[PDB]
């Protein structure tokens, strides 16, 4: 099948009841041995006497796409109109999925994920209260700059890094639609790897874990506007849509807590939540 | 029979021998031709002196010392005054030619060195006071070996030529990209590098534009032991290759 | 509905756009065409045409008059002797630059071809002469003598019958196109004008008379990268 | 050059709608998601046995 | 192949690992003289004994196109809203590339180019810090307009010029997308000249170097709007992209900094950086 | 007068999608940009010799 | 094309060149193979490491002095601690073998002198002291060269070196009858031998059995003149062929 090529499916229907009668034999379909590390195929009908059922149900929104395809934030982040002098009049992110809870727990029941990504950025501006926020401001135009692994950070709202003369950029004036990018399967290793248990150093040493693999780059963000009388604050939000996706190795899903960015840290919780007694209704 | 290290270059009324050379570079793959009729804009008919233009102009020759940082030469303007090829050059707005050119240097099995040689295209050259600008005298001798520096600093409008940049703000270890070959005494006697027409335009005029500058750079020194001849000279000869000229009048400078 | 994605570009208003808009009055029954005489289809037509340059340009005495136009010519005047001299920058040289081929030139920046100056003798009937016709390509600086003129493309003229004797220049460039503007590096040479021998006339005729010389482009040429003329300007509108 | 899908409708009571697509990006990555591949696999998963376990008979023997 | 006509390629792959056995002979692929001018083809199979493996890398992003096709800023220029009497009222820019240091850079890699190329350019302003700067100000539309060398420049923010009877000009509003056009190959000779080794003037003289050729004519900006009571200030920045590229004569990138836009002076540099020991690790 | 062409996809796993392209206006300089000719020839550049160098064979003889 | 002078040989990720050579010898004829299975006896499946095993290992070079009289290495203990040849051979009861062997020597057009390269099998050497025995240390220092000496006596349990016997009471011009080669310096720049497994068994013991000896003995002395480069080594590289081991257990010694 083609993960790229979306105008072409496969339609695989849930399974039928077939129509039990009864019995009386050697063949024993609900006995069997669990140490095996087999799960058992019994369907009713090996139980019970069945009636026919023909389920047209389909296992559609289930599929790793549909499930991963729906466009999740992974990241704000804050700018406000200034001068070379002022720190905060631009910023940045090192991109990564571990930031937030929700999408880090669904991209992490897979070991190992190879997809394409559709990225949305929804950038919104606030006035800040001044003497001046009665000011007539102009349209706020934005730059996002995508600095890959090696190349120049600005270290100010205003130097040679953002022409962009290689770096992918992207000009958005206020008031318009979300600005969009797609993206292409951009890692060295032929999968992305949720996790690695393994160092940095072949020392057994330096890094511990997922973040010696996970070297994506760096986004920068700025006002392409002079700064108005009154200052205007923004805050970009990054919006990743995994799509094209293929997924190996599934994980039980994390129980406990995230804690850091950087590494898989828990600190140990119940496994379930707990019940006044062992007979409940 | 035919030794690859034996080679014999005949051009117009010129031979010129070597029997230590290490093939020989054709620029950029392409060896020198006319003008052809598509390409063509200056509607008058050229003349092609052949014979009489094109053949091999030994210029004056330099002497290749331990510390001797560099030299180079600029073509048409280092032929300006060799032979009619320069007078065709003087009376016509307008010329076109290709060039075999042909570096020699022998020393001995005891003599030890290597000169990079290379024929730049286009190698505009940067004023050694960045706040001013450059001029002719202090980036082309005609036929005469301008010197690379080994000194960052140099007088009035002179060119920046502290060699480690090549005179054009660059890496020399990277001029190997250009058309080139080595002279490294162990191995040989000689390089020779035909070079094509290479230019954004079909003809030019003679003076005015240096299309290529030849740099002839010492990557590793001269140097020999106790009493073995001293006197080791560089000479280059270069003979121009289907060279045809267009619009004429009178002796031409201004 | 179609989800179509707007590209940068979109809501501006190019001068030189090629678009499809709305007509502000639709199913108009438009005049019938007719014939007319003369269609111009592209302006080369008009540079082709023959104007006369005001080579005889010495003084703003004569520029505001017919004298601008001809150029006296004399018997007795000695064998070398220039007539004149100029470099050829079509549409920026005074002598050529505001006839019909320099006007047409004045509304592009770029121009390509060959020119042709035809020289003709207004003298009288009876009076003779012949004329070295120069053309000197660039680098060597302007023909300062007779002899320096002859190396360069050359006629000589011997007038006669055929009052008119046409100097062609030939397109010889170092690119395919030069600038209308006066550039040093699209230099195009000068073209001078010299008596070869002398004119010569009988006893009750004038000595002096007057040559004129007509300017106009060749098939090969042709003009680029359109722009607004020097030519022409306004403080405010008219009423 | 455009192509034609089946849209998902759904079971009808006792059909085929369609879609038209145009590729309108040089690069696969700009693709609309693969959504309608409803494949699988669980075998892997709920059975990675060497040897083959019929369902009618004692797992051990 | 044709340069214009995008949506023809030709797809060449990377190089694939032949096996390599054991050898003992007369012949030596790794034996040969620099000297010649020559690059030794080799091949790790030469050298030593190799597997077979299958490179289907293509050298895709390395292609003058997509290393030069990617839209940078090459220079900006400011305006403020004004009357006939303000000389800030309206500015230009004379076309080229050596203003900015990393387009130049890449373009220079290159003797010669050849190419169509798409500018686009996106214009921010800004409120002038005024008693009057609470003031509702419509929303400005501004001119950019192209005279090629030789038409009329405009002295004023208000004169005949900015008819634009027959130059190219661009209208546009704030708040809409950035404007864009593409460009032929505008220049007089058969290719663009990034270096010229030579003069203005046949005597030897006048112009040394590039400059001399790349005369590209220039870009006046104004604002269409009538002033506000209070000022406001904007700034253009243009944007090129060489797209259908041709290039010829490679050469070494630029080792030193850039000083003049005009020519192609330097003050040297050392060759590489320096490293504690010739035995590092 | 509408143009089909291959996209870049990728090295699949032991494939061929397409996109569509119209030219909207008169003059190609306003074309999209050519990013799909992967064609090479460093021999100009890597080998410039006139006498052809042969790998197995000693350079100099 | 193709002088004979210039050899390449490629083994593992290993190559070494030489462009003065006199050909190579196959000794007895053979070049090495594997066990066939009409050939052999251990039963068990054996590991072939092939390109980790069979590869170029530089052992301690030595350096040769106008006065120095030989050396000697004793195969395969040498290559004991040669990576995972010695890895294997540690690992295994038994192992069998063949061998390329280069011996490398440069010196100068204006050195001279010229040494005896060659693989003696079964070379067992008779202890000093003529009424006691040998021991190991004194048969070989595994990768490093074991010298013979001018000398006629040694330590206790030391060989009798004395070279013009060469270790085992023969004459030492009598040598030559086993697979070699000479580097003669006006002619040569070094020597190889491609050693087949010789030996009356079809494997064994890697440790207890040496099964050849590479002896380079200088007939002509090294000699120069007048503050002519005094240093001048003697490189010996090895590379297994066709190796393959038998019976596998714990690390071995005892
Ligand atoms: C303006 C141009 C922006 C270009 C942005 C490039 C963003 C690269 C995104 C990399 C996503 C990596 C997903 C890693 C998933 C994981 O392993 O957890
Ligand atoms: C509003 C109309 C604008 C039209 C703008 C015309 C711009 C011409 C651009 C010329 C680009 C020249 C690139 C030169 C490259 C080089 O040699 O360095
Ligand atoms: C195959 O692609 C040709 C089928 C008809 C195409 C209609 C195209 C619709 C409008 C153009 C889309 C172009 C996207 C670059
Ligand atoms: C060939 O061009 C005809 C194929 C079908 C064309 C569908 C056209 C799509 C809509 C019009 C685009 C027109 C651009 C001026």
């Amino acid at each position: 099948g083609d993960v790229q090529n979306a105008v072409e499916g496969a339609m695989v229907r849930v399974a039928d009841t077939v129509q039990t009668s009864a019995t009386n034999s050697e063949r024993v379909p609900n006995l069997t041995a669990v140490e095996t590390g087999h799960t058992s195929q019994a369907v009713p009908g090996d139980t019970m006497q069945t009636r026919h059922v023909i389920n047209n149900h389909v296992r559609s929104e289930s599929t790793i796409e549909n499930f991963l395809a729906r466009s999740a934030c992974v990241f704000y982040l804050e700018y406000k109109t200034g001068t070379k002098e002022d720190s905060n009049s631009f910023n940045n992110w090192v991109i990564t999925t571990r930031r937030v809870a929700q999408l880090r727990r669904k991209l992490e029941m897979f070991t190992y994920l190879r997809f394409d990504m559709e990225i949305t950025v929804v950038i919104t501006s606030s006035q800040d209260q001044s003497t001046s926020q009665n000011q007539n401001a102009p349209v706020l135009t934005h730059q996002i700059m995508y600095v890959p692994p090696g190349g120049p950070i600005p270290v100010s709202v205003d130097d040679y890094s953002w022409q962009t003369s290689t770096n992918p950029s992207i000009f958005w004036t206020e008031g318009n639609a979300p600005a969009r990018m797609s993206i292409p399967f951009i890692s060295i290793g032929n999968a992305y790897s949720n996790f690695y248990d393994g160092w940095s150093h072949f020392s057994q040493a330096g890094v511990y874990g997922f973040t010696t693999l996970n070297n994506m780059g760096q986004l920068f963000f700025r006002h392409v506007n002079k700064p108005n009388p009154a200052a205007i604050t923004s805050v970009a939000r990054i919006y990743f849509k995994p799509k094209h996706v293929r997924a190996w190795v599934p994980r039980p899903p994390r129980l406990c807590p995230y804690i850091n960015s950087t590494n898989v840290n828990f600190e140990p919780k119940p496994v379930t939540e707990v019940r006044t007694n062992i007979i409940t209704t | 029979g035919y030794s690859d290290r034996v080679r014999s270059i005949t051009l117009g009324n010129s031979t010129i021998t070597t029997q230590e050379c290490a093939n020989v570079v054709v620029g950029y793959g392409e060896w020198p031709e006319y003008l052809s009729d598509n390409e063509a804009t200056a509607e008058d008919q050229p003349t092609q002196p052949d014979v009489a233009t094109c053949r091999f102009y030994t210029l004056d020759s330099v002497q290749w010392e331990n510390g001797s940082p560099g030299w180079w030469w600029k073509f048409p303007d280092a032929l300006r005054d060799m032979g009619l090829f320069g007078q065709n050059m003087y009376y016509h707005y307008l010329g076109r030619a290709g060039y075999t050119i042909h570096v020699q240097c022998n020393a001995s099995k005891f003599h030890q060195g290597c000169i990079l040689v290379v024929c730049v295209p286009e190698a505009e050259m940067g004023s050694a006071q960045t706040s001013g600008v450059v001029n002719y005298e202090h980036i082309s001798k005609g036929e005469i070996a301008s010197r690379f520096t080994t000194t960052t600093t140099a007088e009035d409008h002179g060119v920046q030529a502290a060699v480690w940049n090549a005179g054009m703000g660059v890496g020399v270890g990277n001029l190997t990209i250009f058309p080139h070959q080595w002279i490294n005494l162990r191995t040989n006697n000689s390089a020779t590098i035909v070079m094509p027409y290479v230019n954004s335009v079909p003809m030019d005029n003679m003076y005015r534009h240096h299309n290529f500058t030849l740099m002839i750079i010492p990557f590793v020194p001269l140097d020999f032991s106790a009493g073995a001849s001293t006197y080791v000279p560089i000479t280059v000869t270069v003979a121009p290759m289907c060279a045809e000229y267009n619009g004429l009048r009178l002796a031409g400078h201004q | 509905g179609l989800p179509t994605m707007n590209t940068p570009g979109s809501n501006q208003f190019l001068t030189s756009d090629d678009f499809q808009s709305p007509s502000a009055m639709p199913q108009f029954d438009v005049t019938p065409e007719m014939h007319i005489p003369g269609e111009v289809r592209n302006l080369m037509e008009i540079a082709e045409v023959d104007s006369v340059m005001p080579i005889n340009n010495d003084s703003a005495a004569k520029v505001s008059s017919m004298e601008a136009y001809r150029v006296e010519l004399s018997t007795n005047t000695n064998a070398g002797t220039q007539v004149f001299g100029f470099q050829l920058n079509p549409g920026a040289e005074s002598v050529m630059n505001r006839t019909l081929m320099g006007e047409i030139l004045n509304y592009y920046a770029h121009w390509s071809g060959s020119i042709k100056i035809t020289f003709v003798f207004c003298g009288s009937a009876m009076t003779t002469g012949k004329f070295l016709l120069s053309y000197a390509p660039p680098g060597a600086g302007a023909p300062k003598t007779r002899k320096d003129a002859m190396l360069g493309t050359h006629v000589v003229w011997d007038v006669g019958l055929q009052s008119s004797c046409v100097l062609c220049i030939p397109w010889i460039s170092q690119t395919h196109y030069r600038f209308v503007e006066k550039d040093p590096y699209t230099n195009a040479g000068f073209v001078t004008c010299w008596y070869q021998t002398s004119v010569v006339s009988p006893a009750s005729n004038q000595p002096k008379c007057y040559m004129m010389c007509m300017v106009s482009a060749c098939n090969d040429f042709s003009v680029r990268m359109l722009r607004d003329t020097k030519f022409i300007e306004q403080t405010s509108f008219y009423q | 050059g455009a192509q034609v899908s089946t849209q998902k409708t759904g079971a009808h009571e006792t059909s085929i709608i369609h879609y038209t697509n145009i590729n309108y990006y040089k690069d696969a990555a700009s693709n609309s998601a693969n959504r309608q591949d409803f494949t699988q696999d669980p075998g892997k998963f709920t059975e990675p046995m060497k040897d083959v376990m019929i369902k009618t008979l004692p797992a051990l023997n």
